[PDB]
RNA sequence: GUUUGACCUCAAAUCAGGUAGGAGUACCCGCUGAACUUAAGCAUAUCAAUAAGCGGAGGAAAAGAAACCAACCGGGAUUGCCUUAGUAACGGCGAGUGAAGCGGCAAAAGCUCAAAUUUGAAAUCUGGUACCUUCGGUGCCCGAGUUGUAAUUUGGAGAGGG
């Protein structure tokens, strides 16, 4: 479109917009404490601080009955580690648990695809002279 | 009595869902702590072993495939901890077996004064 | 290559290639020449294998993959193993003393 | 209102110390999309186009002692070739002090950066490239360090000082202390005629 | 070295900072400091202090303008978030500092104990005869 | 045709003919692998990619005709000797470890397959068998083999015609 300072033409591309997509090896954090142990905050009424500095309070004061229930019949997506957002145990969604099993028995991860597509002869369609 | 038969469809589902292996546990961590999202695992899901029929095939063939269709993915100690915390049942360490364990170690402490 | 060298001790391991692999086992297809066969002992392109300097080439890593694992090639990168790592170690770790001392 | 992203890339030929510079800058910059390695010039615009990068830090090393940073804006921006002489990394023991990993720095500058439009351009590019956006995803709130930039003997001396509090304020120097000798400025990104020479 | 295209570059690249808040820019320019006033230009002892003075200036100005807005400045000592240098690394530096302090004290007590071995006898007999 | 016949794969036979093991082991090619010691007590390190153990070869073995070195006014397979040189580089930058190109010299040597149709003709080979001028040759027969044996071609190109 336009040119350089000396004799040559340049291609003006539109500006690059820094967007955190569906996958960028990083997600919305909202707890903002890194690879530190959650041994800290076990004596606090909050789990860390976030951007623009305010107190991320611990969400609930559960019963002793429910805590004993979750150490006999463990929750559905129970993972044994502690969440960063809150001191409560990080569970897994039904869809993720389905996805782990479908890796281990190999069972077709990306759906809406055919395992057995007809061989579309993209090259033999046209005969050679 | 319909829910008596409809809830069991979830109760049997969450047995084919729950984590059993260290190899599944690591990937559950890699999800839980933000290292890999859904989109990353859907990429990794396409293996050397994808696009394989399993329902039509005779059992004497699948029982030799499934033994040898395990991709050795890297593990952590962090995952092995939780999977040992998941399998440990109720009667694993009662008062009886604790007292018996001390009854063993007292006998050992006696046997080293027998010399 | 070594296992097929022992089960078929009359033959000589020429080369081997990959055929199929698995979680537990990697498969290969070794290729073997009969040096005692008269169709090999004539024809001057293959009778080099009958020379007794090729008795078990696979046991001494003289095959393609053995020469790879020994690290035998050319250059800066293979200086520690170009004439063989045992040979070069023994050579460079030798106090060489002359009649008229250098 | 300010929304930017940096691409941290390397070349084959980068040694121990220079690898530690890519480590520590990826630490200090919360908007640093850290990338492993590149082998070859024209590709770097396209890498930036994939990750929606507003900036590209290309660390080159021709002879293995040297370092040449190619700071740039990807689509049509003026790229700047440096030669970084002195180096003292993050993991040098004489420096004492913890900055927060990727908190908002405060950019310090000099009088002589406004002397020419030449030094004015590097001043601006150091503001938004070496700086920070107000809402970067890995960025920590409470401000904890600075970025000292100053020119003496035609070269810009870069330091990162953690501010120290007592109960008014001190500041102990840490991090990558290095000079930047402005070698070359291209017209477009890694292409076109050269504007500035030494 | 044409400054024309350089100004054209300043047209495209720049974002209006004066037309917005300080928070979007956050860059206190230490103008009125050329940093050419330094004596011993290749000795880097006065230069360290001069750079320190410049840094401290920009900190104070940024403290004022950021206090003008309703955005906090100080680390509250209530968030224990991830830091640049690791804890084991900080234990290495602190280890080194306590090592050098203990070595300095070792040489101070070295002078002390040597003096005690040299004049210990005279200490005994002087204190005893003074007691008598 | 509910029969007969091609193949494919897998067997057996005191079948015909062969071949492998064990010894020696200085040197040579691999695999496997310590410790005493030395470093200041000492998880690195060092002795040491050593000794012991295990396999495999010959008169030599191995290596070897560049996915080599360089930065020149460019050299040109390997191996060995003098030199590089205690140099470059490694290392609580500690004890210590530690090359290579160049230059000189010893000795020198180059080649061969796979991948492009012999398709106007499997031109190839092993065995059995009868003779002969017998480390073999010739005749006939059973086979191997087109899922490829022969001739041509290997980058220094090369091939088909004139």
């Amino acid at each position: 479109y336009s040119k350089y300072a000396d004799g040559s033409d340049r291609i003006i591309k539109p500006e690059i917009n820094p967007v955190y997509d569906s996958d960028d090896s990083d997600a919305e954090t909202q707890n903002t404490i890194g690879n530190i142990p959650l041994s800290a905050y076990d004596e606090m009424p909050h789990i860390g601080y976030d951007i623009n500095g305010k107190r991320i309070m611990r969400p609930a004061k559960g019963s002793a009955l429910d805590q004993l229930l979750d150490s006999i019949e463990l929750p559905e997506g129970w993972t044994g580690l502690l969440d960063k957002n809150s001191g409560s145990s990080l569970n897994l969604t039904k869809e993720e648990l389905e996805l782990i099993s479908k890796i281990q028995r190999n069972e077709q991860t990306d759906d809406s695809i055919n395992p057995y597509e007809p061989l579309i002869d993209w090259f033999t369609r046209h005969e050679e002279v | 009595s319909e829910e008596e038969k409809n809830q069991t469809k979830k109760e049997k589902h969450s047995r084919d869902i729950d984590i059993a292996t260290v190899e599944a546990m690591t990937l559950a961590h890699q999800l839980a702590l933000g290292q890999k999202n859904k989109h990353d695992l859907v990429d990794e899901g396409f293996n050397r072993y994808t696009f394989r029929d399993t329902e039509n095939l005779p059992d004497w063939f699948l029982e030799d495939e499934k033994e040898h269709s395990k991709i050795n993915k890297p593990i952590t100690k962090e995952a092995a901890m939780a999977i040992k915390e998941k399998i440990k049942a109720m009667n694993a360490r009662p008062i009886k077996k604790v007292a018996e364990a001390k009854a063993r170690k007292r006998m050992r402490a006696v046997a080293r004064l027998e010399k | 290559e070594e296992r097929v060298g022992r089960r078929a001790a009359n033959l000589r391991v020429l080369n081997s290639y990959w055929v199929n692999q698995d979680s537990t086992y990697k498969y290969f297809e070794v290729i073997l020449v009969d040096p005692q066969h008269k169709a090999i002992r004539r024809d001057a392109r293959y009778n080099w294998i009958c020379d007794p300097v090729h008795k078990h080439r696979e046991a001494r890593g003289l095959t393609a993959t053995g020469k790879k694992s020994r690290g035998i090639n050319k250059g800066h990168k293979f200086n520690n193993t170009k004439a063989g790592r045992r040979k070069t170690w023994k050579r460079q770790n030798t106090l060489s003393l002359w009649r008229y001392r250098k | 209102m300010n929304k930017q992203r940096t691409l941290l890339i390397s070349s084959r030929g980068v040694n121990y110390r220079h690898r530690h510079l890519i480590q520590d800058l990826s630490g200090l910059l919360p908007h640093s999309r850290k990338e492993p390695k590149l082998d070859t010039l024209q590709q770097l615009n396209e890498i930036a186009e994939l990750y929606n990068c507003n900036n590209v830090l290309f660390f080159e090393a021709r002879k293995h002692q040297d370092l040449y940073l190619w700071l740039s804006k990807p689509p049509n921006g003026p790229t700047i070739k440096f030669y970084i002489q002195n180096l003292h990394t993050m993991d040098e023991l004489n420096f004492t002090g913890n900055c927060l990993k990727g908190s908002r720095p405060v950019l310090s500058f000099d009088q002589r950066f406004e002397s020419s439009p030449h030094y004015q351009l590097i001043k601006e590019l150091l503001v938004h490239n070496f700086g920070v956006p107000p809402n970067a995803r890995k960025s920590k709130p409470f401000i904890d360090h600075v970025m000292s930039f100053s020119i003496v003997d035609d070269k810009i001396w870069v330091r990162t000082y953690e501010i120290s509090h007592s109960t008014d304020i001190s500041l102990v120097e840490i991090g990558p202390r290095f000079v930047m000798t402005v070698i070359l400025i291209l017209e477009g990104s890694f292409g076109g005629p050269k504007i500035y020479e030494n | 070295n044409n400054t024309k295209a350089m100004k054209h570059a300043l047209e495209r690249v720049q974002l209006p900072w004066k037309k917005h808040s300080f928070q979007e820019h956050q860059s206190v320019t230490s103008e009125t400091n050329t940093d050419e006033h330094i004596k011993d230009i290749y000795d880097d002892t006065e230069r360290e202090l001069a750079f320190y003075k410049q840094s401290l200036d920009a900190v104070l100005v940024a403290r004022d303008e950021l206090k003008r807005l309703k955005v906090p400045f100080k680390r509250p000592l209530d968030y224990f978030a991830e830091m640049v240098k690791s804890d084991e690394h900080m234990d290495k530096i602190k280890g080194k500092l306590i090592e050098e302090a203990s070595d300095k004290k070792a040489r101070e007590e070295a002078r002390r104990q040597r003096q005690l071995k040299k004049f210990g006898k005279q200490v005994q007999n002087a204190t005893l005869q003074k007691r008598q």
